[PDB]
């Protein structure tokens, strides 16, 4: 029970730090995220046409 | 094993690739457990929907320009102007052999924390029952473990036995003892004698559902039993659809070649949840503030639990509905509708339950339609006229010293105390046939009234060491001929004098 | 091409069809909808909402229909097979066979919606019908060619009363039978077909004389309400076009009014008493008037009514009592005492209970037995509180004779041999009148009360008292 | 003639009923400019909107007497019959719903919609929406697109719920 609680606390603490780093990277004006979001919309509409 | 978190992150990276094809539109208003969706022209009737916050919905009425969607969750997860999502299918749930050992909910999602359920298909909740060509007579025996249920009103595979009664009388206790008594046949290799339980707790509290699942796992009974958790703290659509979702999962075993036992606890809680959603949609309330389709909701779900023929697989489905009466009123609106569709009932009076007679099974009220031919031949031969002698002894004792009345009062008191078992103490067919044969032949009249509990434990232990050939023949063959009847009378007479 | 429509609204059993052309369908019109299972669908028109749109009622499940589906009109009502080809087969509400024995090769197909007989085509009679029970051949006697009602609650004895009368009257009637079950159980339909084939009623490889109509409570509301019209159309053709004494057996008759009340709220109608439909007396009178005896043939209707939560003052039980010649009310209080069945003598009444049809001897025995039971029931407040010792000399003898007369009329049926354990007793009309007159005169006052319970006539009461005293 | 656009059934049937008689002899282009003048002189003016919420009037300034409220405005053909039906049936309070439903009929049979993300779409007037959406998505992604979203928020919430 102590080994499972230590593994669950380490996985929950590591997931909280990775979620905070992903939100801070998107607020720093990512130039690669803006170009990839526009190209994904044109490729999805052409496959269903 | 070697970074287990890296295996789940790689498989969940690429999944969303095509989910932008109009489909559903948006909503307009929401309230009283409903959601007036504006649009969705391609949505069919009784189809599954999804809100923007993740709440499921069911499009009931679809008029021109609007569509009435019934939310299965809270009203705070749907607002005005939120986009909807059409699933494309109807109200279905998961089924198959992989659901044995997990506690599912109303929509089929696991709530026990054991991960996903390995389902082998997807069956709809609103399924039609079989006709007269794919049905057969009930002939298999359903052992419940109780001595007063296996001899009076016995149950069979494919029949519907109701369990009426008041609160704190023995309604939920009769269904829990029948599921735990099937461990002697499900742990072996006989697939025809096994019966998968299906507990559908609808209307119960949150603490009562967690305590009942822990008691079945400690006695090796939760490995082959489906648990449908449906508390009263959820929406009104989740509790009303708990009866239809539990019947679809148990129907897969009857259509393939296995037996199933469904326990809808309780039937009175399901009628109150269906009336809440109908009263908010501006409907007509009939008797006891119920709609016109109150009798059709319980008759359609109970008609599917029938016994199939040899050309359909040979399986059957047993239904055990518990009716919660209000002060013993068996002539109510919800009480008369369940008794007219089931083949027998088990009345639980609150007067005999407080005196020590557990369970309080009335012989003059509870009966079984297809319970005579769907019983064991060894228990029916030893209990000759057991149902007729139990009802006549209760009426004579309530009005009472003659010579004829003294013989019926002494024999009737010993038979009622010996058939009353404790909680979580089920007996087999071989042990109950030896105890019922001594009380009907006059072998227990010389014993005292307080020694009725001590005589049952002493006779069962002596018959399993000094006469093992007579106990094994009654369970394998299931009947007793001339040689088996003479050996049982000689062993009971020698043990009663010592 | 036929008249095609488009589905505009769908709320349960009600499906509004919007026709694009000006030729809209009429009322009670069969509408077909294309699906994907080699069966299509069935829909009956109810009313018209206007603006080239009529509200129809589907006869099956409406799950899977989208807004804008093609709905073709057949041009007429829901037709069913009639004649001698429907005998022995299990038909449905739309006339299709459900017995898996091929299609019904019928010459003509009459509709389910038809008018009843007029006042000039009616034919009244007063022929008594012997059933075999001791409580029915003396109290409320049934009439040949009339409507019989078996009212009762849940678990009283409504299904067992219709099964015992069909095995001792319909087996030697000569004419064809019509067992149309509406709102029954799933196990009751399979058990009734297997028992009739082993006795010589429904022969699959020979000649049959009993029409079976499916329609349990597992279907939708449109199939349960239309189950009574499909079964009555086959029995009406055998008495008018052929001239035969048909026997209509409905089980139960209360399911026809309860199925229409659930769909009346979605059609625009306001609710009535106890949440029922406003056209309760108009819908029940149009179907009960067509199952009567005419000049071409008779029709003995033996339906059974269901009491709502043990209440005879409901809107579905009190409205059906004015369209039956003989009634058989089954009380729930007498069923728990040991009466088989619970034939209440103070509530059962018939029109054939007179001295001009049963004779002067049978009329005096019926009035004397009913007068003794009414005196003991009115004095039940003093016997249950003070006791039986508070009565006088005249009241003490009447209380003992009333208890033995109530148990003597309860005879064990042949179909209930597995639940009672005794054999089936079928007393005649002449033996039941002679046994009741001798017990009321003082010739059987020395016998016990248990010697007459679950017996036959005067011969079975004397043999049971001698065996219990030995 | 009924076009497949549904548009409710009770409140949206006001503009759909008058569109059948106005679609003859080419009388659909003049109805678009005449319907915009009736709503712009009864909303942002605060002068002729004195009887918009009151239940009085009763044939005093709504119908019959108009002159400057019909001839001097922009009504001469079938535009005068649309305001007379709303005054007798007490439907002058919802003038914005009748004018908005008339513009949706011309944009459905002679145009397109289906907005993807960010702002509006292109609203072509070719034929099918298969070849029109693929040729307009590549020309609009390069030109403009400030990106100041929906797909990035859904993927981040699914990873935190499985922790
Ligand atoms: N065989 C038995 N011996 C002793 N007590 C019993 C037995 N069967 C049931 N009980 C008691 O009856 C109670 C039933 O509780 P519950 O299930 O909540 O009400 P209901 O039975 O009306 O659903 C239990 O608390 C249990 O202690
Ligand atoms: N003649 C009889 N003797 C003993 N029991 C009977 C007799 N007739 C009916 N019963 C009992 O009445 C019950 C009726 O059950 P069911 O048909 O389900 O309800 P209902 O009669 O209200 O339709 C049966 O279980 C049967 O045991
Ligand atoms: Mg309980
Ligand atoms: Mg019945």
């Amino acid at each position: 029970r102590y080994e499972a609680q230590v593994r669950q606390h380490e996985q929950e603490q590591l997931a909280s730090t990775v979620i905070s780093k992903v939100q801070s990277e998107l607020q720093n004006a990512k130039f690669q995220d803006k170009v990839l979001a526009q190209a994904v919309e044109e490729v999805e509409r052409l496959f269903a046409k | 094993p070697t970074e287990v978190s890296s295996i789940l992150e790689s498989k969940i990276r690429g999944v969303s690739d095509e989910a932008n094809l109009d489909e559903t539109g948006r909503v307009l208003s929401v309230g009283d457990g409903i959601a007036r969706v504006f649009g969705l022209n391609n949505c069919q009737a009784e189809e599954l929907v999804e809100f923007a916050s993740g709440v499921k919905g069911m499009a009931l009425n679809l008029e021109p320009g609007q569509v009435g969607i019934v939310l299965f969750g809270s009203d705070r997860e749907v607002k005005e102007g939120e986009i909807v999502k059409r699933t494309g299918k109807i109200v279905d749930v998961p089924i198959g052999p992989g659901m044995l050992g997990r506690v599912v909910d109303a929509l089929g999602n696991p709530i026990d924390g054991k991960g996903p359920i390995e389902a082998t298909g997807y069956a709809i909740a609103q399924l039609k029952a079989p006709g007269i060509l794919p049905r057969r007579s009930v002939f298999e025996p359903m052992q419940t473990g109780l001595k007063a249920v296996d001899a009076l009103v016995p149950i069979g595979r494919g029949q519907r036995e109701l369990i009426i009664g008041d609160r704190q009388t023995g309604k939920t206790a009769v269904a829990l003892d029948t599921i735990l008594n099937q461990k002697r046949w499900n742990d072996g290799n006989d697939e025809s004698k096994k019966l998968y339980c299906v507990y559908v707790a609808v209307g119960q509290k949150r603490s009562t559902v967690a305590q009942l699942v822990q008691t079945l796992e400690q006695n090796d009974a939760m490995k082959y039993s489906i648990v449908v958790a449906a508390t009263a703290s959820e929406a009104a659509p989740l509790q009303y659809l708990a009866p239809f979702t539990a019947c679809a999962i148990a129907e897969w075993f009857r259509d393939n070649g296995k037996h199933a036992l469904i326990v809808y606890d309780d039937l009175s809680k399901q009628a109150v949840a269906y009336r809440q959603l109908s009263l908010l949609l501006r409907r007509p309330p009939g008797r006891e503030a119920y709609p016109g389709d109150v009798f059709y909701l319980h008759s359609r779900l109970l008609e599917r639990a029938a016994k199939m023929s040899d050309a359909n697989g040979g399986g059957s489905l047993t239904a055990l509905p518990v009716i919660e009466t209000q002060g013993g009123d068996v002539s109510a609106y919800i009480p008369t509708n369940v008794i007219s569709i089931t083949d027998g009932q088990i009345f639980l009076e609150a007067e005999l339950f407080y005196k020590g007679i557990r369970p309080a099974i009335n012989v003059g009220l509870s009966v079984s339609r297809v319970g005579s031919a769907a019983q064991v031949k060894a228990m029916k031969q030893v209990a000759g006229s057991l149902k007729l002698f139990l009802a006549q002894y209760r009426e004579v004792a309530a009005f009472a010293l003659d010579a004829s009345t003294k013989q019926t009062l002494s024999r009737g008191e010993r038979l009622t105390q010996l058939l009353k078992q404790k909680q979580y103490s089920p007996q087999a067919s071989e042990e109950q046939v030896p105890v019922i044969y001594a009380g009907v032949n006059g072998f227990l009249d010389n014993i005292p009234i307080e020694r009725i509990p001590e005589f049952e434990e002493q006779f069962i232990a002596y018959l399993k060491a000094n006469e093992g050939d007579i106990l094994e023949a009654i369970r394998t063959k299931g009947e007793l001929s001339s040689e088996l009847l003479d050996k049982l009378k000689s062993a009971t007479e020698t043990f009663v004098a010592t | 091409g036929p008249a095609s429509g488009k589905i505009r609204a769908v709320i349960g059993a009600v499906v509004d069809v919007q026709f694009e052309q000006g030729e809209l369908p009429a009322i009670l019109n069969a509408l077909t909808i294309d699906q994907g299972n080699n069966q299509k669908l069935v829909l009956e028109v109810a009313q018209h909402l206007g603006e080239n749109a009529v509200r129809a009622i589907a006869m099956d499940g409406t799950e899977g229909l989208v807004r804008g589906q093609t709905v073709v009109d057949t041009g007429a009502p829901i037709s069913v097979p009639v004649g001698r080809g429907t005998l022995g087969r299990i038909i449905n509400v739309v006339g299709e066979p459900i017995d898996e024995r091929g299609p019904i090769e019928c010459k003509q197909r009459n509709p389910i919606h038809a008018d009843p007989p007029s006042f000039v085509e009616q034919s009244t009679e007063a022929e008594v019908l012997e059933t075999g029970i001791k409580v029915v051949d003396l109290l409320a006697p049934y009439a040949r060619g009339g409507k019989i009602g078996l009212f009762g609650g849940a678990g009283v004895g409504k299904t067992v009363f219709i099964q015992e009368l069909i095995n001792n009257i319909a087996k030697a009637h000569g004419g064809f039978s019509v067992f149309t079950g509406v709102g029954e159980r799933t196990r009751e339909g399979n058990d009734l077909y297997r028992e009739m084939k082993e006795t010589g009623v429904i022969n699959l490889e020979g000649e049959s004389k009993v029409a079976l109509v499916f329609g349990q409570m597992n279907e939708p509301p449109g199939a349960r309400a239309r189950v009574a019209l499909t079964g009555l159309t086959i029995a009406e053709y055998f008495r008018d076009e052929e001239g035969q004494d048909v026997l209509l057996f409905v089980d139960n008759i209360f399911r026809f009014t309860q199925a229409g009340s659930e769909v009346s709220a979605l059609l625009g109608r306001i609710p009535s008493a106890v949440g029922y439909q406003p056209t309760l007396a108009t819908d029940m009178g149009l179907l009960q008037e067509r199952i009567t005896t005419t000049r071409k043939g008779s029709v003995t209707s033996v339906q059974a009514v269901y009491v709502p939560a043990d209440d005879l003052t409901d809107p579905a039980p009190a409205t059906t009592f004015a369209h039956l010649d003989a009634t058989t009310v089954l009380s729930r209080g007498i069923s728990e005492l040991g009466i088989y069945p619970a034939v209440d003598p103070l509530d059962s009444k018939s029109r054939l209970l007179d001295v001009s049809v049963v004779g002067q001897e049978h009329y005096d025995v019926a009035t004397g037995v009913q007068q003794t039971l009414q005196a003991y029931k009115s004095l039940q407040d003093i016997i249950a509180i003070l006791g039986m010792d508070e009565l006088s000399e005249q009241d003490k003898l009447t209380v003992e004779r009333a208890r033995k007369i109530q148990r003597f009329l309860s005879q064990p049926f042949a179909v209930a041999e597995v639940f009672t354990g005794i054999e089936g007793k079928l007393v005649r009309l002449k033996d039941t009148i002679a046994s009741f007159k001798a017990v009321l005169e003082g010739k059987y006052d020395h016998l016990p009360e248990n010697a007459f319970y679950m017996v036959g006539g005067i011969e079975d009461v004397v043999a049971k008292a001698e065996k219990i005293a030995a | 003639i009924k076009p497949p656009v549904q548009l409710f059934g009770l409140d949206g049937t006001y503009a759909t009923a008058l569109f059948s008689a106005s679609a003859k002899d080419s009388s659909i282009e003049k109805t678009f400019q005449s319907v915009q003048k009736l709503s712009s002189t009864i909303s942002k003016d605060a002068k002729v909107a004195q009887v918009l919420s009151n239940p009085a009037l009763s044939l005093n300034s709504r119908k019959e007497v108009v002159s400057v409220l019909s001839k001097e405005l922009k009504l001469e053909p079938v535009v005068s019959n649309l305001l007379t039906v709303l005054a007798e049936n007490n439907r002058l309070s919802l003038f914005d719903s009748i004018a908005k439903q008339f513009s949706v009929l011309n944009d459905a049979y002679n145009g397109v919609v289906e907005a993807t993300v960010v702002s509006a779409k292109p609203l072509d007037s070719k034929i099918l929406n298969r070849l029109t959406k693929s040729i307009t998505n590549s020309k609009y992604v390069g030109p403009g697109k400030t990106l100041k979203a929906s797909k990035v928020n859904k993927l981040n919430k699914v990873l935190s719920e499985t922790i």
